This record gives structure tokens, sequence and C-alpha cells, in this order.
RNA sequence: CGCGGGGUGGAGCAGCUCGGUAGCUCGCUGGGCUCAUAACCCAGAGGUCGCAGGUUCGAAUCCUGUCCCCGCUACCA
RNA sequence: GUUACGGCGGUCCAUAGCGGCAGGGAAACGCCCGGUCCCAUCCCGAACCCGGAAGCUAAGCCUGCCAGCGCCGAUGAUACUACCCAUCCGGGUGGAAAAGUAGGACACCGCCGAACAC
RNA sequence: GGCGUCUGGGGGGAACGCGGGGAAGUGAAACAUCUCAGUACCCGUAGGAAGAGAAAACAAAAUGUGAUUCCGUGAGUAGUGG
RNA sequence: UUUGAAGAAUGAGCCUGCGAGUCAGGGACAUGUCGCGAGGUUAACCCGGGUGGGGUAGCCGCAGCGAAAGCGAGUCUGAAUAGGGCGUAUCCACACAAGAGUGUGUGGUGUAGUGGUGUGUUCUGGACCCGAAGCGGAGUGAUCUACCCAUGGCCAGGGUGAAG
RNA sequence: UCAAACUCCGUGAUAGCUGGUUCUCCCCGAAAUGCAUUUAGGUGCAGCGUCGCAUGUUUCUUGCCGGAGGUAGAGCUACUGGAUGGCCGAUGGGCCCCACAGGGUUACUGACGUCAGCCAAACUCCGAAUGCCGGUAAGUCCAAGAGUGCGGCAGUGAGACGGCGGGGGAUAAGCUCCGUGCGUCGAGAGGGAAACAGCCCAGAUCGCCGGCUAAGGCCCCUAAGCGUGUGCUAAGUGGAAAAGGAU
RNA sequence: UUGUGCGCCGAUAAUGUAGCGGGGCUCAAGCACACCGCCGAAGCCGCGGCAGCCAACGUGUUGGCUGGGUAGGGGAGCGUCC
RNA sequence: CCGGUGCUGGAAGGUUAAGAGGACCCGUUAACUCCCUUUGGGGGUGAAGCGGAGAAUUUAAGCCCCAGUAAACGGCGGUGGUAACUAUAACCAUCCUAAGGUAGCGAAAUUCCUUGUCGGGUAAGUUCCGACCUGCACGAAUGGCGUAACGACUUCUCAACUGUCUCAACCAUAGACUCGGCGAAAUUGCACUACGAGUAAAGAUGCUCGUUACGCGCGGCAGGACGAAAAGACCCCGGGACCUUCA
RNA sequence: AGUUUAACUGGGGCGGUUGCCUCCUAAAAUGUAACGGAGGCGCCCAAAGGUUCCCUCAACCUGGACGGCAAUCAGGUGUUGAGUGUAAGUGCACAAGGGAGCUUGACUGCGAGACGGACAUGUCGAGCAGGGACGAAAGUCGGGACUAGUGAUCCGGCACCUCUGAGUGGAAGGGGUGUCGCUCAACGGAUAAAAGGUACCCCGGGGAUAACAGGCUGAUCUUCCCCAAGAGUCCAUAUCGACGGGAUGGUUUGGCACCUCGAUGUCGGCUCGUCGCAUCCUGGGGCUGGAGCAGGUCCCAAGGGUUGGGCUGUUCGCCCAUUAAAGC
């Protein structure tokens, strides 16, 4: 109604949005454990093929749910909780 | 011909807005108020534009202290 | 130019900032008066003109 | 239809509020020059823009009714 | 436990106040005596503070007497009033119900302490 | 410059193409930036297609791709914008 | 169309025909339905005389918070274990803290989207239909009319009577 | 055809403007308000409708309880102001003693104070009723088809009259502007009011050559009573009207 | 002389009675107070039909409540053509 | 009247673009180096070159400025007093101006008041003529005052003339009327389209209560059908167009 | 050449206004309109903030040198009428009023919960921490007794930041935090940037809105009337009838803006009339300060009649002659 519209009263969200972003395709270790009930060898690809991440993308694992099988994970970054499950578990956190 | 006047300012809302027996919680404004026609009691608190407000939970209660009303709150025991 | 301005009053011992009003009639420009910075504490804070 | 607008010594004009209003010319009064005006000297004298109100301490000064001759008043069909 | 009592509080902070006219000094409250000390006066030991105990309940404080001034104050009635009835009557119903007035209402309650009692 | 001779052009054509020129209504609830729109229109030119085209390119540290065009995505994103 | 019209407000002479929410888009939102399902789906394109079969590039879901670096069921702020914001699908049970509104941990249950398609709104488009005055581009027009150029023609009759 | 020709094209120009928008039935059902607006005849959002989902009586009504208000009314010697008459009498004006002061005295003004009676939207020592907030117990409760939250879809955002409270206006307007869990029309037929959207009665599912009623009416028009009883009226009052006049 | 219930005057426009809707009404068909009946609606009831919501019971009947309606929302349908 | 705005001329100054000018500064880093410990890595300085930001200084017109110009656009005053009756004011004082409207004209094609006043003309003259000047709001090339002649100009008067009129009558012709023939039109919601007083969207053929009225035509009149025509041109809102200008 | 040149508006224009705060209107919650009634704001204060402590005025009386009503001094009365930075209101004497000392909380990070609420705005806020001020301590302090004292967004500037850095290291630029720049005052702020005319006008619309007429109202106007102070030699009422008061009518100027703006043609005249009576003449009558003639005033009466000319567009009016009269 000429009335200055709730989108240009309000001010521009603060903050820029970084192109050279590396976004990570995550995946939760309690998904890990349900997809390899008996553990094994787990990398990109075989997460992709259990439907975890997507293809063609970077990959983080991160500490949610609970881990109890051995996982030689392979990953290209893993959160600290993440880590320190695998290796509570047994298995091995592996970066490329 | 015309008038000087045609001013007005804001409603403030003023009032009352927590009346006796009503149960408040801490920070609830219970009186917008300008002056302290109202003033502040047991576990009543006044604010910078002299607006009371619940120190407490409890019920309102309306009294008077030497000539003044008063805003108390009353704690509600639970069971 | 107004008589009473912003003022700006910045700190010594790192020059970061508060800002206030102070008349311009006072006979200087000097309004030393303490306040709490951030990265430090109470200090003295001076207007830079 | 309706609106608008300055006032101050006797005359004509100035002067906006640090706490007084006043000043100029003419006029007038007294004296002097002259045998008797004008021009000279002043002790020169001279006013509350009317009352109400200021935030007033106090308002010519500021604000409103009044103070009132005021330039513009103009409903175009 | 009793005081003509000293504090600390309370009341829909006036039924409590003011002003009476007659009284009290046990401890206490007080005036009061002095400024050496802490402290103090935009000047003043008046006050604040300190040290004291000469005399005095004169005053404050306290007790009794009160409708003199103020305060409280119903009832009933009236006004006003939500709803309703009523074709102007702002009439009337049933509900609520003032102000003013008048009749009448003059401090009380608690805790501690003091002297005494005990 | 004149004379002679020879070779050719000239104009048309619905659309598409390349290069140039280039509005305004409109929208922005006004309007000028902006949009409409590089549209309409115009000009010059073609060819059966044209243009472009064989890196003084992309890319980002991958031993990378390897002319150009076109299609889809990227994405109504990054950004741009009184 | 109006507060309100039988209305003396509008429109309609009558009949017959025609005459207005449509279409496109992997568009947006919501809803229904179908398929599959933590996956769903292909686009261009290829092969098919078809409506079928291939086609993983991408897209949407699958982790969020933060300006971002980044961290990650946490994260941002912040000196903070000190609170708040957003998020941790939801619910159940227990336990502990609290009764400042309830929270924190443990266990369990375990999260539902996506692509077709219908419908309703919506975006870009003429966008339900009709309607201007007017704006612009390019052209047509001076055989009407205005003015001018060239060349021709016309102005009965009667008077007045300048210069020379 | 000329305050910028005509034609074609852009072009289906744009128009907050006007008009038009075609079959049916069932259920529900508004608004004409607020805020903002180069806005005021438009639009956004809210309010109000519908649909769906979730919740479920939280809504609403009544009783009771707890509460805040400053209206009506009243009061003012309770404030600010206004204001009547008395009383006193400063104050001044005069007079006389006549200076100048200090005195008495007044044809006068006569403040302040006081006695009595009064007024106020911007006065209040007071102070309702209502309404509002909250709580509580019930009611309705095979329904109000409630309320709240979310979302899809809206339309409305020109209101009108009447009752009550009020402003503006001449306490005029079929005036205007507000308020009112006030109404009706709007969007509501039917009956009455002669006719007559907004007044009264009453909210139309359809049918019936059945009955009771409301408002309003019962001499004839016109259905029902030239009803009964007691009075009144002489003016056709009834079946318009004032100050005021009136054996 | 007081108050009251009815009345009188004041009273006064212009197409035509025209300020009871009309006739006509005081032998009230006028006013007041009481009383008695009746008329009177698409209200209510009665009989019947239909629909919507809900409930109950049964795997479709009964019952209750509701059913004016503009903008408008929702639902279900008729008809036309291919 | 050169104050304003223009136009012309001038340029001692002031200001002023691009261009020259490139200081200084910044970025980078060859190299110096300092710790910090690492197996090299974080702080300072910093040449040249390349870049970026670009100051001082110089630089024209224009503008400011200095003069002129009004047959350039334009502008050409107030207050108060004063003469032996009164009246006015030749005269004076004062304020402001760039200058204060001269001659001449003047209730005007200009004068609101206003039918100004006076005179003339007329029986009677808001018009006309002459004159006065109190010029709301004349005025000298947006020319002033006059002017013979001219004018389908405007205004007034007079003679003559007349049907313009008192006051209308008659004749013919073309229509209208009748017969024959051809044969439209605008308009149109309908229709066996009364009047009064009312009521009503406030002016009724259509409603109410009454009154009046046999049905159908022909010629006529024009009061109504808020008659037809043209989506009011005035007004407003919205939008255009064209025009103006120190937007 | 393209465009702008606001809206509200009891039609529009002119005038005025536009945001914020306070009161009344406002109908005892909140809220509530009007070109309704009154005022104020677009700041100030480095103390006029914070804190600790203390005090209580104004007015009046009395006494006092200049000194006066009123300066400062003393005493008394005085519970609030003063004063509160500034409008008003609400409050404040318990003080929020007056004074002194020390100070900078006129903080940083946050904020349970609320108010208000179309949205955007706005408002209060206990409490935790940090580091402080005051205070013995409790505690208070995140500006002011309160409510106004202000401006969204975009854009850009400055300072700081362990953010980013278009191959890499840097840098530029961007980003965060704090903050600055708009009488954008038409104050929810169309553009960074904008005035007018149209009678040459056009289009779309409107009876949503004016002019004519109608309708309502009836201030005004008109026609009467009530009281009767009085003028009238006396005598209120033969006649006029003040101050005041009540009404008619609906013809005047108006108010409203209800039909009509997809058309209701306007003044005056001409023609034709028709109606009312508030009667100009004619007619009838009462009173008279009516001797008579002639009148005045009032009542009844609307049958008929109610001239022609000069001026002016004119209605109206003045004038000329007449008339029984020259009606409204």
């Amino acid at each position: 109604g000429g009335q200055m519209p709730i989108h240009m009263r309000l001010p521009k969200l603060k903050g820029f949005k970084n192109r050279f972003r590396t976004e990570y395709q995550v995946v939760n270790v309690g998904d890990i454990n349900k997809a390899f009930p008996q553990g094994g060898t787990v990398g990109v690809d075989e997460l992709v093929a259990k439907g975890l991440v997507r293809k063609n993308s970077l990959v983080k694992v991160l500490g949610d749910g609970k881990l109890t099988v051995k996982v030689d994970v392979t990953a290209n970054k893993f959160s600290g909780s993440a880590r320190e499950a695998i290796t509570a578990a047994g298995g091995s956190a592996t970066e490329l | 011909s015309s008038s000087r006047n045609g001013r007005d300012s804001a409603a403030q809302r003023l009032g009352v807005k927590r009346f006796g027996g009503q149960v408040v919680k801490a920070g609830e404004i219970l009186v917008r108020q300008r002056g302290t026609h109202f003033h502040p009691g047991v576990n009543v608190g006044r604010g910078g534009d002299d607006t009371l407000f619940a120190l407490a939970p409890g019920a309102v209660e309306f009294g008077a202290k030497r000539g003044r009303k008063t805003v108390n709150i009353v704690p509600v025991a639970r069971p | 130019i107004r008589p009473i301005v912003k003022l700006r009053s910045t700190a010594g011992t790192g020059y970061t900032y508060v800002t206030r009003k102070n008349r311009r009639n006072d006979p200087d420009r000097i309004v030393l008066r303490k306040y709490d910075p951030v990265l430090r504490r109470h200090v003295e804070f001076r207007e830079e003109r």
C-alpha cells in the first residue's frame, strides 16, 4: 500500500557467503553402525552405496549416535567425538 | 477560519494489567502508570517508568499501607 | 555546529570507544571519565577531537 | 462561504527580549545673534505601542483575547 | 504477673489527630553539665559526635479527664443507575445504590526490655 | 580523364543468420536511473544454412581438461539492482 | 451499482447464433491421489514408425549453528561450566534436580521424503473479457485548405476627374 | 478530423476507473472497523467468513468471590476557578484637625475573613450502577455447530437508520463524528405500521382447503366485539403544535 | 383558591377533501381503568416429505438438533461436444 | 529610474573544468634483519620496478565584479501638519526609494463604492453627451492625447418610414388535412400506461386511501413521461495532451 | 524532449494541518473519531546523572539599619497550597523537593518473565557474571520522578576485530563489532534529483462530490403572537409598543449533500395560465385620540379586477403620466 514493505524496512541480513566454502556431506556414526552391523572397511564409496551421503562430495563423520562395531573409516574429515567413538570400538579413522 | 488545536498523543495503554487474585509470574507487568498512584510492596518492584512488576510468583493483592495504595504479591502455596 | 555534540569518548591504553553527549561551551575538549572497556577493565577515557 | 496586519516623546521614524524603553530629525521650552525669524547654545524638558499572561524576577521586546488606521478578501461555476 | 514506662512494629494510618485542664520521674526516656578524645558546623559543641551526672520533670514522653475543632459514621430516603415495561409522560417495574445530612462513634493490637513482684 | 573491348553487378524473396543503428506505450502502483529491450522498427549483407572455430582458452596446484557450436544442468544460484 | 432503486439511477427493441479465469512451465505454496521409500527422480540425449526401453549429469531429502574461518548434535554470542538464540522429528519409561513456570541426563520407540498426476491460489507472460485519451517507429498525404513559384485568362455599364 | 493529421506496426498499449463474466442444488456465512499508505472510491496486514488439521468446553451465560477505577450523581469551608446576597473592615477617595506626619469622620470603594445559598468536560474531601480483568461452582452440552493454534481460499476495508451515552452544529438537520456481547437493514422474506430498507412482532427446509398465538387489532371497507362494567370528553378532541390566554 | 382528568383558544399556504388510511363514529366505532373472548404471521404446534451435523445401534436404519442468506468459502451434481 | 533581470563592452582582482604536474602516502618485494624455536617461521625495516590514491603549482571562458543601455523586459511612494469664517492646502516636517507617474487624459472599452455629483437631452434616461476628480486599479511606442476621411464595428439621439407594437384581420401559395401509390426514422424493459392527497432513493401511469373514467380512432397543443439525442463540457477524482517558467 | 508539481478537506480552491508528548472529549479497564477543546516538543544537564548522609518548604504573623509588600536575620504558626530543568497530567513531604561529600553504572556480556501489540516500531525487567562508584553494612547504580526531545531501509564513512582474501603469499574490496551521516518535518521515510497553466482542451469515472431545482433543517429571513417599561396632555393596550420571550411559513441568504453528473438546460422577458391568502381595489364590519370629508388599526372576505411608458439584460428599484387599485 505504499507502506515501506517488510522486505525494505528491515535490514539486510548481515555477513557474506564465502564462495570458497568447504561444505561437507555428513554422516553419523549411528548411521554407520546400522549400515554396517558387522563392521569392516568403510569409505566414501561404501557410504554412497549404503545411501548415507552423496557422490562426488567431501565427507565428514560426526559422533551423534552409538557406535559399537569395528570400522576402518575413511573420510575427508572427522569430528573428535566420531574419532573417539571409532577408536573406542577399536577401529581407525583415516583422513584423505 | 481554522483551529490551532487538533493534536493528541498516542494512548499509552496504561492501567492495571493483572488485577486482584490474578496469578502472575515474576517480571509480569501488573501496573503501567506514570507516578505512584499504586505503590510497590511485597515482592513488587518499581521500574524507571514507575511500572510495577512482580519480583516473585503469586497472586496479586491490592492493599494499603499508610494511605498509599500498594500492590503486593502473596505466594501461592503449592499442595 | 551544535552545543551538545556526540563526543565519542575514547580510551587511553587502547584507543577503543564509548559514545555519550557533552556541551561544547564547557571550557575544554577533555571529558576524562572512567569506563569499562572490552578487552581490558576500568580505565580512563578521553574524547578524541 | 472564508482569510488577513503595524502601532513607540507633540508629528514622522528607528530599536527584539545578556534583567529597562528607549534613541534620530522636526517640533516645543529657556537663553543668545538681530532693531525683530531662520542658523547657535543648551541645565534642555518630553512617552507605559492600553489592559491580560510569561518559564516571567522582569519584560516596548515573548504569547495569546483585546491593542486596531493596516496592504492583500479573491469562492472563480 | 502489675505498672501514670522504655523501645521495636502493625491497623482500609484520624474512632488513632489537634487543642484541652489536672497530673508522673522507680529503672528508663529525657532535657541537662562540658568539649580532653572519634566526630562536626557551607558560621556556631545549636545540631551531629564524644565524655559526664550537678538539678528538673519545666518541656518532650507518658497517664486520666473529651463530641471544643477536625476524623469516622450507619439506617431509611433521595439522586444516579444495568435490565425490563411503556406509542413522547424520561413515566414506571424489579435489582444495585450513593454524596450530603442526621442519629451516633474519642485509640487499639502484638514482640522485647526495664523496674518491681517473683 | 577520354576511346575501345571483356568480365561482372543492379532487382526480387516467407522465415532463419551475421554486423550495425535503435524507440515508446508499459512496469517501477508517480518518475528520470532502471525496465519494456537490444524488443519493435530500420540499414547493410548473405548462405542453404549462417556465424563462431583450432587457445595469447579454461582450470587450480588434480600426473587436470584440451577447437567451435548447440542442448540439458549448474541456477532463478553466485551476484547485480534508485 | 448502491446505505438504500419498482425506481424518475445505469444497460437491454425482439429472436437466433457467437461473446469472458484459459494455456505453457521437472515453475511456487497448500491439498488430494498413485508409485517407490531413507531414499525418490531423471533432464538433455540414445534406441524404438508409438505411448516403450535406456540415460546419474543434476535436483530434492539425508545435520545443524555461525557473518565467516570453522565446529558439529551441537553451535553462535561471550572472559564465562553464565545465561540466552537456533538446532538436536516426536513420544514413552526411569532417575536426578527443581516447584522461576519445569529442566538435565540415561535408556528405549525411532524420524519421511521424493517423483508423477488432479484440484485451489499464485509467478512470468495480453493472462477472465471489452474499453481510452494518448506515446513511439516507419511511411502516406498540399487533387480540400494555408502560403509560394511559373504560365494563362477574367473583371458589363456608369461616374469622379490626379499628375503632366 | 488538428494544442501536433492519417495509415500500418509496437499492440491484445496501459487504465487504482466503468461495464460485463453464461447451469444446478447442499452446508456455513461476512464486512463496510483498526493501523499504515504520493493514502483517502485503491491496496497490505490485523479483525470478521469458510475449509482442513490439531486441541477439546478452554468459549459463552448465570450465581458467588477477589479486584482497579473516578463516569453518572453529589459536593466544594476538600483544591483550582467562577459566583449571589448579608456582616466585619483592612485598602484607598473625600472631609475635618486642613502642613508633610499622626489623627478622627465618612454620602463612597470596600480586599481578607466569616454566615447562608450555588456552579464546572479539562475542579474533586467523595462516589455508584454497569462494564472490564481474574478465580470459582454450575448451566448449555446426540450443541452453541462455540473458543484457541496452524495452514489453504477469501471477500470486506463507501455503511445506513433507530434506542442509549456524547462531541461539532443553533444542545437544527433524513446533518456529521465517536462509543455501546445494543438492535435491525445491509445480506432478512412473512405479519402490523394506509402505502413505507433500518420501527414493533417474528428469523421463511418443502407441502396441507388443520390448530394456538405475538405485535397489532375486532362498526363497514377488513378477519375478529356497533363486547361487559364504571367514569370522562362536546372539542369530531380523538384524528399535529408553543409561549401564553381562559367563570 | 390548590392539584389533577379530559377539553377550548393560540392555529396560520399555495393541483383537490387532504393533520382518522376511507366511509362514517359521540345512540362512540373516542379517552382512562378493570374484565371477557376472538382475529391475526412463512412464529409455535399437528400430519407428511427432503437435506445437513451428530449420536446410538447395526455393518443402514432410527432418533435428536439444525436447515433465510449478499460478498464469499466448501461439497455434490445436471446438461453439451470430442 | 540602470536598483532587479537582460543586452553590450571591459578584465584589475576572486572563484573555476579538462589538460600539464606529480610531491607525499599506500600495496607489492630483491635485500637487510629480530626473535621463536624449528627441522624453518612469524615480527620490523625496505631499494628499484610495477601499480593505486593522487596534494602543491599553472591553466580559459563563464560567474562574482567594473561601466553603459529603458521606442530593452521592467518599475515610476507614504505619514502628519499648515493660510484672518469654514474648507482645502500653494507651503513645511519626517521616513523610504533606483526613481516615486511629467505632459496629457480621467466614473474611462479602465471607477468596486456607483444609477458617483452636476449639467444637457427625455414627460420620465442604471444607457448616451459635456464637465468635476475622491484615478478601488489611466498614462506616454505593452505608445499618450487628438484627428479629417473610412467602417456589414460598438453606443446614443433625431427626421422619414412602416403590422415591431397598440392589435390584430384578410388573400394566395408550399406544407399540414383527405384519396390513391411507394414508403423510412430516431426510440423501444414491459403494458388494457388516469387524477388528487400522501408514501417512497426525499418530484410516482405502475405503491396506499380515495376520486374519476364505456371501447377504438382522426386532427391538434406540448404540462409530464425527471421525454429523445450526445457514457455532463461545469465541479471533483484519476490519467493524458499541449503551453509556460528563476521546477 | 521526458516528466514531477502530495494528501486531509462537511465539494474543490485559498487558509490551516501532517510526526512525538500531556489533559479533556472518552460514556469510572484498555482503546475510541472529528478542520473537537487546550498546551507543549524537535532540547537541556559533565551535573540538573549515581550513591551516602542530612534538611523540609511556600504563605502568614511579629520584631529587626539602610530595606521599601517583597533581599538577608530572629522567633512563631504552618503536613504541604511551595518546589519538582522545561508543557500538562499522574505522582512526590516516607520525600522523587533543598543541601553537602565522594564519584562516573550517562558501564561490558546477558536477560527469566511481561506490557503493548496488523506488521515494523516501542516499553518495563528481577536476576547471573565482569570490572567499578558510593556506603560501616545492608544494598543501590545499565542516565535524569515519570511520560515528549526524534527518523526505518538502502547507501556510504570512521575506529577496532585471531572473519574472508576469485591459482598461491599479500593487498584491494567485502564482512563482524561499535558508531556517524537525512526539518527524508507530507516525520512508515515513492526519485539522489522536480514548479505552474489550460476558457484550446481530451479521456476514464462519479450524483462516492459542488453549481440549478427538489428534499430535510429553519440560524437567518418572513408572518404573527406573549409580557407590557413606556411614547401617547392624563390614559400601557386609539396608535406605536422597548427589554425579553414563544411560534408560523418555507419566498431570502445559508447549513446538510438525500435522487439526478451513460445530462433534471440557467437569469430575465414573451405566451399561457393555475393556486393560496399573509386582501392592493371593490364588498361587509368592530374600535378610534372617528365631528364631517378623509383616515388609522383590527376582523371577515380570494367573486372579479389589479394600466401603459423612460432607464437597466435585468428581477428588484427609481421616475413619468394614470388609476378604483396599480397586491404579496
